[PDB]
Parts: C-alpha cells; sequence; structure tokens
C-alpha cells in the first residue's frame, strides 16, 4: 500500500 | 487573449533499471526553463537570467536544499519500485496485417520494443522497406506501419515477421496475388 | 536530449491565467499515468491496473498548484509581464486498426505543439455535430515545453461516412478540420 508521491516546487520569494 | 503559464516538470531518468537514476526538477516560465534542480549537479542552478533570485533564494535555505536531494530517493526511486509491479510488466500482444505497396501494420502493441521483417520468397527484404516512426495511440498501446515497394512477381510469397516482448514467438503474416 | 532507458514525469504541474485553470498529471514513458480532477478532488488513473494497485493523495496536487499560482505572479513580474507566444499546432488523422467495414474501430486526432495549453477538439460525422463515443486526453508534456493532446472517436466504418476534426487554437487563424477517409 505504498503512496506514490511528486516533486515538490519550491516557492520564490516575491510576495 | 493574454495568458501567462507556469509549469514544474520533476523528471526521473532511469538507466540499466535502478542502477544509474537521475533527478532533474524544472522550472519553466511559459517555454522558458529559467531554473532547474539536477541531481547531478547538487543545487539549484538558474539556466536564463530570470531565474537567478528563485535559485539563490533556494540554495540559501537548508530545508530547501534537503527535501529536494532527498526527492531522488522518496520520488524517483520509490515510484519506479511500483513502476516495476505494473507498467512495465504490461504486455499487450500486435495483431499483424498485411493489406495493399504492400503494408504490414502492426497494432495495439506494448511496450515499444518491435522488430518487423519482409521476406519475398526465402530472402529477407532488406532496401525498399518503408517504415513509419513508432505511433503512440495515446491510450497506452503502440502501432507501427511497415511498407515493402515491391510486387512484380505472381507467385511469389510475401511474409511480415513480427517480433515483441510479449511474444515467445514472432508472428507471421502471409500475402499472395 | 538525455539517454535513459525510462524517462518518468512525477510531477508534470501547470497552472496558466487563462480562466484560471490548472493541471497535474504523472508521465512514464509518454503516457499519462493519471491526472487530477481539480475541482473534484479525485485521481483518475489510466488502467485498469493502476486502479487496482496504485494510489495518489489528491491533495498533494492541490498544494503544488497553489505554490506555481504564486511563483507565477512572481515571474510575471520580474519579466515585465512577459505572455506566451501562440505556437501553431500540427494536426494529424489515422484509425487504431485497419478499417474493415463493419468492424469497430476508434479514430485517433493528434494535436501536436499546443502552447499555451487551451484547445478545443471536436468531433463530427458528416453533417451533425458527434458527442457520443469521444474521449480526451489530458495535456502531455513535451521536451520544448509545448503540449500535445489526443482525442478519441469509437465509430463503425461504413460507406457512407468520413469524419473530421476540428481544432481551434489561437495560433490559428481559422479552425483546423483534419480529414479521414475509409476508403
Ligand atoms: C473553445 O470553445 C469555447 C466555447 O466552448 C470558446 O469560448 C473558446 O474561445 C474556444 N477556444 C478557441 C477558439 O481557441
Amino acid at each position: 500500500g505504498q503512496v506514490e508521491l511528486g516533486g515538490g516546487p519550491g516557492a520564490e520569494s516575491c510576495q | 487573449p493574454e495568458d501567462f503559464v507556469y509549469q514544474f516538470k520533476g523528471m526521473c531518468y532511469f538507466t540499466n533499471g535502478t542502477e544509474r537514476v537521475r533527478l532533474v526538477t524544472r522550472y519553466i516560465y511559459n517555454r522558458e526553463e529559467y531554473a532547474r534542480f539536477d541531481s547531478d549537479v547538487g543545487v539549484y542552478r538558474a539556466v536564463t537570467p530570470l531565474g537567478p533570485p528563485a535559485a539563490e533564494y533556494w540554495n540559501s535555505q537548508k530545508e530547501v536544499l534537503e527535501r529536494t536531494r532527498a526527492e531522488l530517493d522518496t520520488v524517483c526511486r520509490h515510484n519506479y519500485q511500483l513502476e516495476l509491479r505494473t507498467t512495465l510488466q504490461r504486455r499487450v500482444e500486435p495483431t499483424v496485417t498485411i493489406s495493399p505497396l504492400l503494408v504490414c501494420s502492426v497494432t495495439d502493441f506494448y511496450p515499444a520494443q518491435i522488430k518487423v521483417r519482409w521476406f519475398r520468397n526465402d530472402q529477407e527484404e532488406t532496401t525498399g522497406v518503408v517504415s513509419t516512426p513508432l505511433i503512440r495511440n495515446g491510450d497506452w498501446t503502440f502501432q507501427i506501419l511497415v511498407m515493402l515497394e515491391m510486387t512484380p512477381q505472381r507467385g511469389d510469397v510475401y511474409t511480415c515477421h513480427v517480433e515483441h516482448p510479449s511474444l515467445q514467438n514472432p508472428i507471421i503474416v502471409e500475402w499472395r496475388a | 536530449d538525455i539517454v535513459a532507458d525510462h524517462v518518468a514525469s512525477y510531477g508534470v504541474n501547470l497552472y496558466q491565467s487563462y480562466g484560471p485553470s490548472g493541471q497535474y498529471s504523472h508521465e512514464f514513458d509518454g503516457d499519462e499515468e493519471f491526472y487530477v480532477d481539480l475541482e473534484r478532488k479525485e485521481t483518475v488513473w489510466q488502467l485498469p491496473l493502476f486502479r487496482r494497485f496504485r494510489r495518489f493523495d489528491p491533495q498533494f496536487a492541490l498544494t503544488n498548484i497553489a505554490v506555481l499560482k504564486h511563483n507565477l505572479n512572481c515571474v510575471i513580474k520580474r519579466s515585465n509581464s512577459t505572455a506566451a507566444t501562440n505556437e501553431v499546432p500540427e494536426v494529424t488523422v489515422f484509425s487504431k486498426s485497419p478499417v474493415t467495414l463493419g468492424q469497430p474501430n476508434t479514430l485517433i486526432c493528434l494535436v501536436d505543439n499546443i502552447f499555451p495549453p487551451v484547445v478545443n477538439i471536436t468531433w463530427l460525422s458528416n453533417g451533425h455535430s458527434v458527442t457520443e463515443g469521444v474521449s480526451e486526453t489530458s495535456f502531455l508534456s513535451k521536451s520544448d515545453h509545448s503540449f500535445f493532446k489526443i482525442s478519441y472517436l469509437t465509430f463503425l466504418p461504413s460507406a457512407d461516412e468520413i469524419y473530421d476534426c476540428k481544432v481551434e487554437h489561437w495560433g490559428l487563424d481559422e479552425p483546423l478540420l483534419k480529414h479521414w477517409e475509409p476508403e
């Protein structure tokens, strides 16, 4: 019962 | 209308099973990759002058840099083990027909490995054989069309031999005038 | 290109400002394993094999789209609001199997080089719009970061039928009508 994961994108620091 | 597009592509590249795995995340604005993490490089890198702000901010934060490097294991290597249990075992056998200028249609097969040989009587045809590229059907099946550019003589037998990872024996289909 | 046995897309994340729309899907070797219905909040696998053995929590997709929504506003300002360029899409129509009159078959309309990912794919029989037996894939990624989509039409080949695939895109001056003949 392995739940697949994705790549978590980084967040820009503008506002 | 005026549209703005953003894309994020977490791509994993597998060679020789899981012996050579590589993670490339891509940060794309419209059709322009401006930043990227490559597991070979180890840190974020700007691709265009649009990405030094993001790349330097992401690299400065220790928690972001570790969670991205660990994705080679938590995402790429982990999901591949689920591919071996499902996608990489899929075996759809191809249907092979011959129809009139002679076309050996090979349809509805998976995976992509395929080998089509035309035979004129007892001699494999090696010249006038026009093969279309692999046609992806988009429903997890492929097809391919292979033409033989000669049908001169009557009494000659033309056979098409198709090999596929799903077949222990090749499929042979014959045509005659 | 990069040499590998298998290429995996464990995160084809997409967000665009036109009618605020997005998409999340995993691809393996050029095929979509699943997408997430963002409004229904449901993982939609593409094969009966995956529905049985595979699980993906749709909450992670919604988290990523919110981050892409955020980054897009940042990069829009850094780029001085540089909008996307409309590419000219290429359309091809072909059958899934050799067409034998009377035997069920499926028509395949491949639209390629789609950018931005906004397009209308519609089928028509010979004079009326065909709504039954029509299915479509999600936007599939390409290396050059354009998209391609495929629409299907389940039909029964007959003598009095010539089908057409209608593609509507901003990069096209007029709608494209791709032609397929049973003969
Ligand atoms: C697609 O169809 C809708 C109506 O259903 C229309 O509003 C939109 O402009 C079309 N997209 C095109 C022509 O690119």
